[PDB]
RNA sequence: UGAAAUAGAACUGAAACCGUAGACUUACAAGCAGUCAAAGCCGUAAUUUAUUGCGGUGAUGGCGUGCCUUUUGCAUAAUGA
RNA sequence: ACAUUACCGAAGCUUUGGAUCUUAACGAAAGUUAAGAUGGUAGGGGAGCGUUCUGUAAGCCAGAGAAGUUAAGCUGGAAAG
């Protein structure tokens, strides 16, 4: 239950890369304001949403 | 300056332009048939044979299924294989094979003679075997032998 | 090979360097706007510092080169080493402790006009 | 400058052993394999084992 | 044209106009070679191959310089013996530059 | 009297490194690997160096047998008339003939089978 | 297989792989070194041409006697009854050619 | 400001270790990872100019049971890092 | 199985250089040639490389760039320079 020999660096490489990887998420310029949103998501610059007003952003 | 290299010489095989042979196995013995491939395939019948590299000619035996074999061996020669999984033994007389494949046993024999390794399974990819008296490569006008 | 003039370095700064690489692998060549939405939206604590440490960049590129908006810039390179670290004692069973070491990273940014 | 010029044979260097393979004198230093004398001793009283 | 010459006990393919690397050969003969032990010619088609000389035949050679290789080092170690042995090498070789093969 | 300036031991590791460059994974970068494969290395160089000799003396035997087999003369036969007809050439050369000027060797072989 | 049983029949394989042209070869010079040895006072030429190694001590007393220390040694002997018992000692490991 | 600001809370800053960029190679392959041969590609220098060298990578072929202790004998699945 | 003529095949032998040692001869010595002899654990003998410090040194080389690290190239039979 304990590693047998030291692994090499390639292996070590391989999995981390592969592991750690994030993926981008969607995005959507919004309808109003232009900004790059994510899809399927509110604005998080203006607040709308489909031209509908659901947030009061502030500071 | 210049100097003459008194080096053994080697050929680069960009400049080597591979050739298609024609061999037939009728009424020849397996062994024997198999050797000829094998010496042609390799390049030992050319002044500059590397064993390095692949400088040998390609091979299209037909009538594959005419060779003839001496003793018992049509009812005595086994062919094994293993499908890895326990107990998965089996077993396949010259016969039976013959009937199910027609090109299985001269393949076979040829990839046992050929070296093995990268090269190797390359030669043997070098290797075109029929069944019959016909072949496809008409295209590449094979030198009969 | 920097133009030392159009970049950010943040140094020593609350994150792992294998946790934030990814997040650079993902911006790395993209365009600046491109960037500074995918490190708005992405909820990871690389993500934010990667976002400071860009936005700072781009600042010092537009104050030194006043006719280069938002939208000529793309982010050209991007690297992050590892930093200072910090070790502090993880008390286990039967009197056995353990060392906890805590890291940091160093994030170099430049920007540059885009092609 | 005027170089003493010591006479030949006059200071033999010495034995240091110990100190690599290539010496001749490496890791067991001249002493053999194991036993007593290979750890320092011999029981010296005029001994006959 | 190309000649088979023998010099020293190896042999060697000339050509006028070129250079032959050899074994080095005395300070002495350092002015002028000589070679009598042609073993082929090939001249312009036609070739005549000695039994073991082909007579009347001569190669007339310059001497130019010694040159020394690469270095080559011998090492050898006995496995948990702690013992071994290191050598280097450096071969000396004679350029000489062949005039006319009298053939 | 206390002798301790250590400027040897990074000499004997830059020079040990110096002619490990190529090598894979840690055994470039690393004294102890580095040393151990550079060791078995030379060893092996000082082995092969002899053994080039053999190697490519079994490559001319192979060319020339080669460049026979057109001909009715296995060249075990081919070395036996050589040295009967007294033709003292190399093994080296007639390889390099075959290949540079195939007709020459043939005339050879001609004059051979005498 | 049996170990016992193995060893014993890769030794009697290897032993029974022998050539018969070797062994005739071997024949005909033992032939001529004992046709050379029946003479009487002749200058003999003695070339060693098997080594010292894994033979058996006298042999090699008897070979260093004779002057030969390696494979390719040259010695020039006059027949008389020491020189002729030596050499019939270490008849197999020599070749023997008359210095007319 | 300073001679230096990769002297800015620290001289010189090596190796282990972590990266970025470029060159070549790698998804039919069984490599104590090195050595001996060796095409292609890249860099450079010569010979007027596509062939030789020095370099770096390297398809492919031959060979190859880490090292140190202790042993009649260790690749040993004996010890030690 | 028995015959004829071969070939391949090792770091063995021969050939081609180069190094050391011993003996013998030549030579005023120095050295030059003739012969053989140089696998090696335990162990014995001999010759060197490198490090620090002191005298030589109130010398010599350094702010026109010293030690130290780093890259390339080169040299010696090895340490190494
Ligand atoms: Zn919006």
């Amino acid at each position: 239950a304990v590693p047998k020999f030291k692994p090499s660096k390639s292996r070590s490489r391989t999995r981390r890369s592969i592991n750690m990887r994030k993926k981008i998420p969607q995005f959507q310029e919004c309808s109003n304001c232009g900004n790059l949103g994510v899809r399927h998501r509110i604005c998080l610059k203006c607040g709308y949403y489909r031209n509908n007003q659901y947030l009061e952003i502030g500071l | 300056n210049k100097i003459t290299n008194n080096d053994t010489i080697w050929i680069k095989p960009k400049t080597v332009e591979k050739k298609w042979y024609v061999i037939d196995a009728a009424d020849r013995i397996l062994g024997k048939v198999a050797v000829d491939v094998v010496k042609i395939l390799r390049g030992k019948h050319k002044a500059y044979y590397t064993p390095h590299q692949d400088l040998g000619d390609n091979v299209i035996i037909i009538n594959a299924s005419k060779v003839k074999l001496t003793g018992k061996k049509y009812q005595q020669k086994l062919y094994y294989r293993h499908s890895r999984y326990p107990g998965g033994l089996y077993s396949d007389t010259f016969r039976t094979l013959s009937e199910r494949k027609p090109c299985a046993p001269l393949e076979i024999a040829i990839k046992g003679m050929l070296p093995k390794g990268p090269l190797g399974r390359n030669l043997f990819r070098n290797l075109k075997v029929f069944s019959g008296s016909e072949h496809t490569l008409k295209a590449q006008n094979p030198i009969k032998l | 090979l920097v133009n030392r003039r159009y970049t950010a370095k943040g140094k020593n700064l609350p994150s792992s360097p294998k946790k934030v690489r990814p997040i650079a692998d993902n911006i790395r060549g993209e365009s600046y706007i491109k960037a500074i939405a995918v490190l708005c939206s992405m909820p990871n604590k690389g993500a934010k510092l990667l976002e400071k440490v860009v936005k700072s960049a781009a600042s010092n590129a537009m104050y030194h080169n006043k006719n280069l908006s938002e939208d000529m810039i793309f982010v050209k390179t991007v690297m992050v080493d590892d930093g200072r670290r910090r070790k502090k004692i993880w008390p286990r069973a039967r009197g056995r402790a353990d060392r906890l070491v805590n890291r940091n990273c160093h994030i170099f940014v430049e920007v540059d006009e885009k092609k | 400058m005027f170089n003493l010029l010591k006479p030949k044979g006059a200071s033999k260097r010495r034995k240091i052993v110990g100190r690599g393979p290539g010496s001749g004198l490496g890791k067991t230093s001249g002493r053999g394999q194991k036993g007593q004398k290979a750890r320092n001793t011999s029981p010296r009283l005029g001994f006959e084992g | 044209m190309y000649a088979l010459v023998e010099i020293n006990g190896k042999q060697y393919k000339a050509i006028e106009g070129e250079f032959l690397k050899i074994d080095k050969i005395s300070p002495v003969e350092k002015d002028k070679l000589e070679f009598n032990s042609v073993l082929l010619i090939n001249k312009d088609g036609e070739v005549k191959i000695g039994k073991p000389y082909v007579v009347n035949s001569l190669i007339r050679c310059t001497y130019k310089e010694d040159k020394k290789d690469k270095k080559v080092v011998s090492y050898r170690y006995r496995r948990r013996k702690s013992s071994e042995r290191k050598v280097g090498h450096r071969q000396t070789y004679s350029y000489i530059l062949v005039d006319e093969i009298v053939f | 009297a206390r002798a301790k300036n250590g400027t040897v031991h990074v000499a004997r590791r830059k020079r040990i490194l110096k002619k490990t460059k190529g090598f894979w994974g840690t055994k470039k970068s690393n004294y102890k690997k580095a040393k151990d494969t550079l060791r078995k290395g030379m060893m092996y160089a000082t082995r092969d160096r002899k053994v080039r000799k053999r190697d490519f003396r079994r490559l001319w035997i192979s060319r020339i047998s080669a460049a026979l087999s057109d001909t009715g003369v296995t060249y075990s036969r081919f070395i036996e008339g050589l040295l009967k007809s007294n033709i003292k050439i190399n093994r080296k050369i007639l390889s390099n003939l075959a290949i540079e000027d195939v007709e020459a060797f043939k005339k050879i072989v001609l004059e051979i089978r005498r | 297989i049996k170990r016992k049983l193995r060893l014993q029949l890769k030794k009697a394989r290897f032993n029974a792989s022998r050539s018969r042209s070797k062994n005739k070869c071997f024949i005909k010079r033992m032939e001529n070194n004992r046709k050379i040895i029946s003479k009487n006072n002749i200058n003999v030429q003695v070339f060693l041409v098997r080594s010292l190694i894994g033979k058996l001590n006298k042999k090699v007393k008897v070979l260093k006697a004779l002057g030969l220390n390696k494979i390719g040694d040259k010695k020039v002997h006059f027949l008389n009854e020491s020189i002729k018992g030596m050499l019939n000692e270490t008849i197999n490991m020599i070749l023997l050619s008359e210095v007319m």
